């Protein structure tokens, strides 16, 4: 059963279609929050604290936002940037909101001997202590990629909802225990 | 101290946006500003919140000149 520690989400990734053409130079000229460094990259990157997130905008009318701790928080930040662009003088719309990725982490509070895991799980676990200190495991159900360390803490990514993170956590937990 | 104050002030004028302040700062890169933000968010969160509710304008001109004057003043006084 559960060890009493829940996987806390660390990140959320989401995108929405603004539905109109925008001028990045105009945004950099008007908005009190903007980049335009075309010498490096022709784009504008936002960020707000409530929710704590970073978003990025193009002239093509797409938005990519990331940084929240919950999917609904990410959507709130997305709608905040949509409001900002609407009051920037652009006819922005909050259309086709899609959630792309999230990151979570947890712990088991006992040491992990990676050698046994690689010896019994090499077919899906990649161990290489020379470059990346931890161990890499790719999980199929659901499409999750997992990082495991000796300290017992685990990083989970590749899901679309917190339920997937929890379910993968409890799938791996017996393996971590033994 | 002055550089921290100005980092804040620009974060209110150009928002939580780093490449332009790196560009107008004579010798700061974007990764530098990102690192400043990591360090300062733990203590000055209230001030950064003050950074996103007032609509005072932003410039190159008035600001560029304000930067250069305060940097010359700080360098001559430091």
């Amino acid at each position: 059963g559960p060890s009493g520690i829940v996987p806390q989400l660390q990140n959320i990734v989401s995108t929405v279609n603004l539905g109109c053409k925008l001028d990045l130079k105009t945004i950099a000229l008007r908005a009190r929050n903007a980049e335009y460094n075309p010498k490096r990259f022709a784009a504008v990157i936002m960020r707000i604290r409530e929710p704590r997130t970073t978003a990025l905008i193009f002239s093509s009318g797409k938005m990519v936002c990331t940084g929240a701790k919950s999917e609904e928080q990410s959507r709130l930040a997305a709608r905040k940037y949509a409001r900002v662009v609407q009051k920037l003088g652009f006819p922005a719309k909050f259309l086709d909101f899609k959630i792309q990725n999230m990151v979570g982490s947890c712990d088991v509070k006992f040491p992990i001997r990676l050698e046994g895991l690689v010896l019994t799980h090499q077919q899906f676990s990649s161990y290489e202590p020379e470059l990346f200190p931890g161990l890499i495991y790719r999980m199929i159900k659901p499409r999750i990629v997992l990082l495991i360390f000796v300290s017992g803490k685990v990083v989970l990514t590749g899901a679309k909802v917190r339920a997937e993170i929890y379910e993968a956590f409890e799938n791996i937990y017996p393996i971590l225990k033994g | 101290n002055k550089e921290t104050d100005m980092f804040f002030l620009a974060i209110s004028m150009v928002g939580t946006d780093f490449s332009m302040i790196g560009q107008l700062f004579p010798h700061r890169a974007r990764i530098e500003i990102k690192n400043k933000f990591k360090r300062e968010e733990k203590t000055n969160g209230w001030r950064i919140d003050k950074a996103f509710q007032e609509k005072r304008p932003f410039d190159f001109d008035f600001f560029a000149h304000l930067l250069q004057k305060v940097l010359a003043e700080e360098e001559k006084r430091k």
